[PDB]
RNA sequence: ACCUCGGAGCAGAACCCAACCUCCGAGCAGUACAUGCUAAGACUUCACCAGUCAAAGCGAACCUUUGAUCCA
RNA sequence: CCGAGCCUGGUGAUAGCUGGUUGUCCAAGAUAGAAUCUUAGUUCAACUUUAAAUUUGCCCACAGAACCCAAAUCCCCUU
RNA sequence: GAAAUUGAAAUGGCGCAAUAGAUAUAGUACCGCAAGGGAAAGACAAGCAUAAUAUAGCAAGGACUAACCCCUAUACCUUCUGCAAUGAAUUAACUAGAAAUAACUUUGCAAGGAGAGCCAAAGCUAAGACCCCCGAAACCAGACGA
């Protein structure tokens, strides 16, 4: 009975949405622009993950340190939380050494 | 739930078939039809040894039998025909014994004679 | 393995024999012919000469699935496979003798 | 040790490491002798010249030791007068 | 070069075609199944 | 940096290189990458023999 | 302790009884054994695991070729209690390479050139 | 489509306002 | 509880006996001595051993070619 | 009562081992004050730590029982 | 529900302990010394797996291994 | 676990779709003296009935003309050295391997690599692969309670 008994609606997507068609467009704007801007300004998102990554405890960390006093309190709070148990985690748990 | 499986009516049904067959809940509730029907396929792998072990028994019963009929013993039919060189099989020699009784008779008369 | 035959007879082998359906073949190791009155009995084969079984090849067939599974309990140990193995009919079409006693 | 800093996120040296053994480029490892300070007066001049020696560590010490160093401490360092320069790489091994 | 004559021969390289190159991409291994489940290494 | 019969190469490189080993070196030949890989050390020797063959 | 048994040299010294018995000629031995291992190497020592691997007789019942030579002699010693040994004979002497895909090795241990 | 201006530089000098509380202290220095 | 041996046990055992005697008297009678032996097989020992040697010495990846990698453009192929 | 080390039982014949256990003694004493310095090659208490032996060379003369790091 | 109330928070406390740890198929895969506030754990060793390099490895015939006063073992030309 | 020093530009979803996503249709109902806690839901599965049952037994398998009768067959998981012990009425849904130091593999470039910093005595850059879930008795802080 995990199932469903009707098909669902069909899905159509417009493979060329200006979104699609134009997707990629300055990815080389360095190389092909004498590096006046590198591809990494290009990225839309939160500030604090421009042009960076990193694994969780290291996302969270960042997130305290660039955007913390902007942050509600509540989500400020766990977010100190979710640091301290990261921590805990990462450096003392786990199968390797 | 990003991912959610949406297969598991299939992946049930799978085992529900091989289960329909078995008594009480067995053939309806997988956590107790999966049991089963491991069990059951594992039995099935397993009879084709007792296949063949009951089919060679039932062939020297019935060798047994149709000898006797000739006042002779499975071991000396068998043995004065190895003697005599003749290469039939028990299964063969059953199904003479049902289907051919004057073949049958052959080999004993055969069997006795070499013995002696 | 030894098959108890006659004309008309089908026989199912459990494996290909090379052989386009419809072929007609001479099985050569007779061990025994018989008849109502009489049986020739080969040491351990009849001759040649003696006896010619002749066959077709009636179809070229998988078996039906066979399953084979393993379980060994509180051992995390449980293997399931499936196998079809090729089979071949026959049809035994004549069994002929010839006065070479 | 800290594999994750809690400021840095950056894995951590065990500052106990650099305090005793000194790491040769090529991999090796070199400590000194424990005890070859300790009551010299009543050890055989034998034992008190194996003690001075400097000595390379296993392979699985010198594994442990890497884990437990960053990669500051394996760069090549180009001392003016290293008395280890000699000795940061090695000649004629085979395998 | 005999390769560009290939790429004339075969059909157009689209974002269907693309493939990593061999043993540049090892299988994800995650602890699902009897080999890996159960106590999961 | 190889262009045209990477074959070609190996070929040569086998054979210039049999005498200095006594056995055929073992070899992978990447066409994709335009590269060629020989088991043991010869870069002195192989730079040589490209220098003497012009490249 | 169990331990590897030494056999004492007097059990392989054959008697005239022995060789009226058998049918083989001190003077003029036998070439080749036919060896075939007739007993599970499980339950017995690793060794005489080891020299089954290396005799190569993993394989019941399956006849293998060995040279009658004081070393493989010693393995065989090792091994007797497995195997069964018999001489490889040659009534029409060892095969030639005409011949060398016609041979048949019957079950007296004869090599013929024929089959 | 039409791609959109390819993105560039802010051409010349930028000088944030002093008085606005969110501009960094380092865009307000001497050494800026 | 006790166990008894039966007379086929003993037959058994008989039989395992013989073969083993026959086995002692086939081993007591060998072709070459000690000394004659020795060395008589090194070449083909050596030989053997070159062998492995060079197996274990030519393992290296395998080649890589363009072939390979362009027919993967076929999983696009239509009929026009 | 013991906990570390050494010697003997306790292992008949390379080593390893009967742990637990039995007896004994050492946290040394005597000697010398090159009883120094260096250095091939080895052993090893089944890991590591530690512990042994040592040619050649240099220099004087002309050996038989334990404890790391840190810290002072 | 007081040998020390209840609630919230720190808090996803901690747990060397218990329980659980989800597709298919193949393959390799075994008992083992030391230290440890340590013997319900761990680290090293041994074993184990994968990849790699190279050339010898196992078995062993003699010869050889102590005086005090057994079965076997070690070692290695051949094979 | 620093600092000197260095100096980043600027309306969307490879998010969920009613056990999910907010606790939320709602801090409502309900529970608590109180502080507090805190929901649910709106659009031929299991269980039964049609149709109780037939000697014998992990309930099946080999079969068979034939359901049973014949023969073979000591449930599953986990924890024990191994069978005893643990868990499981059953269905549906939900429910548990997160990552670096090196390595290896595949690209790029190559005595240099990298889009400053870093590494380099073939290296450097990039990617791919690998480190679970639930559970105490507790401790402390601040409230709420005679
Ligand atoms: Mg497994
Ligand atoms: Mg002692
Ligand atoms: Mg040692
Ligand atoms: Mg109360
Ligand atoms: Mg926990
Ligand atoms: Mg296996
Ligand atoms: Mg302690
Ligand atoms: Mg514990
Ligand atoms: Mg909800
Ligand atoms: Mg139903
Ligand atoms: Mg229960
Ligand atoms: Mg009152």
């Amino acid at each position: 009975i995990g199932i469903r008994l009707t098909l669902p609606p069909p899905k159509v997507v417009d493979r060329w949405n200006e979104k699609r068609a134009m997707f990629g467009v300055y990815d080389n704007i360095g190389i092909l622009g004498n590096f006046e801007k590198h591809p990494k300004e290009l990225i839309r998102g939160p500030i604090w993950l421009r042009g960076w990554k990193g694994n969780e405890l290291q996302r969270c960390i960042r997130k305290r340190k660039m955007v913390g006093s902007r942050m509600f309190a509540d989500d400020l709070h766990n977010l100190n939380k979710r640091i301290r148990y990261l921590y805990k985690h990462f450096n003392r748990h786990g199968k390797f050494r | 739930l990003r991912n959610r499986v949406t297969d598991r009516y299939f992946r049930i049904q799978e085992v529900l078939k091989h289960a329909r067959h078995f008594r009480g809940r067995k053939n309806r509730c997988y956590r107790l039809a999966v049991r089963t029907v491991i069990r059951a396929f594992v039995k099935c792998t397993k009879a084709r040894y007792l296949k063949k072990k009951n089919m060679r028994t039932l062939w020297i019963n019935r060798i047994t039998a149709a000898s006797q009929e000739h006042g002779l013993k499975y071991p000396a039919l068998i043995g004065n025909l190895v003697k005599c060189q003749v290469e039939l099989n028990r299964k063969v020699l059953a199904d003479l014994a049902i289907y051919e009784p004057k073949t049958f008779k052959s080999l004993a008369a055969l069997a006795s004679r070499r013995r002696h | 393995r030894q098959w108890k035959v006659t004309s008309e007879d089908l026989i199912l082998i459990g494996n290909e024999l090379d052989l386009a359906c419809g072929e007609r073949i001479r099985l050569e190791k007779v061990l025994l012919v018989g008849a109502d009155n009489f049986t020739l009995l080969g040491k351990p084969l009849l001759g040649k000469d003696l006896v010619r079984v002749e066959a077709t090849v009636i179809e070229k067939t998988e078996s039906w699935p066979r399953i084979i599974m393993r379980f060994r309990k509180r051992k995390n140990f449980k293997k399931k496979r499936i196998v079809t193995t090729p089979q071949t009919v026959l049809r035994i079409n004549s069994i002929e003798i010839a006065p070479c006693l | 040790l800290t594999y994750f800093s809690a400021r840095k996120g950056k894995r951590k040296t065990v500052k106990a490491v650099i305090d005793r053994f000194l790491r040769l480029h090529c991999g090796l490892w070199v400590r000194r002798k424990a005890g070859y300070k300790k009551k010299l007066w009543k050890k055989t001049p034998a034992r008190k010249k194996r003690l001075r020696e400097f000595v390379f560590c296993n392979k699985t010490q010198s594994k442990l030791l890497d884990k437990m160093t960053t990669s500051f401490w394996k760069r090549r360092n180009w001392y003016v007068d290293d008395p280890y320069q000699k000795y940061h790489d090695r000649t004629n091994l085979k395998v | 070069a005999r390769a560009l004559d290939l790429l004339r021969g075969l059909p157009r390289v689209s974002l269907a075609n693309l493939k990593p190159n061999p043993g540049s991409k090892k299988p994800e291994r995650r602890p699902r199944g009897r080999r890996r489940g159960r106590k999961c290494g | 940096k190889v262009e045209g019969d990477i074959w070609a190469l190996q070929k040569d490189v086998e054979d210039f290189l049999s005498p200095l080993l006594g056995k055929t070196p073992v070899t992978q030949v990447n066409e994709v990458t335009g590269t060629l890989r020989i088991k043991g050390y010869f870069d002195q020797e192989l730079k040589a023999w490209l220098l003497e063959k012009g490249f | 302790k169990f331990t590897r048994s030494r056999i004492p040299e007097k059990v392989f010294q054959a008697s005239p009884e022995d060789h009226e018995k058998y049918g083989g000629d001190p003077q003029n031995p036998h070439k080749l054994h036919i060896v075939t291992r007739i007993k599970s190497t499980r339950r017995r020592p690793y060794w005489e695991k080891d020299i089954i691997k290396m005799l190569g007789l993993e394989k019941a019942h399956t006849p293998q070729v060995h040279k009658n030579i004081p070393s493989v002699n010693a393995k065989l010693k090792v091994v007797k209690h497995l195997i069964r040994i018999k001489p490889l004979k040659l009534p029409q002497g060892l095969p030639a390479e005409e011949n060398m895909s016609n041979t048949c090795l019957k079950s007296t241990g004869e090599l013929v050139v024929q089959w | 489509y039409r791609a959109r201006p390819p993105p560039r530089r802010r051409p010349g000098p930028r000088w944030p306002d002093p008085e606005d509380l969110l501009t960094p202290r380092w865009q307000l220095g001497p050494r800026y | 509880r006790p166990r008894f041996v039966s007379l086929r046990a003993k037959q058994n055992m008989i039989r395992r006996l013989e073969i083993e005697a026959e086995n002692h008297y086939w081993l007591s009678m060998p072709y070459m001595t000690r000394e004659q032996e020795r060395g008589h097989a090194a070449v083909r020992r050596r030989e053997a051993f070159e062998a492995i040697k060079a197996a274990a010495t030519s393992k290296f990846p395998p080649h890589r070619f363009i072939a390979d990698q362009l027919d993967h453009l076929n999983v696009t192929k239509k009929w026009s």
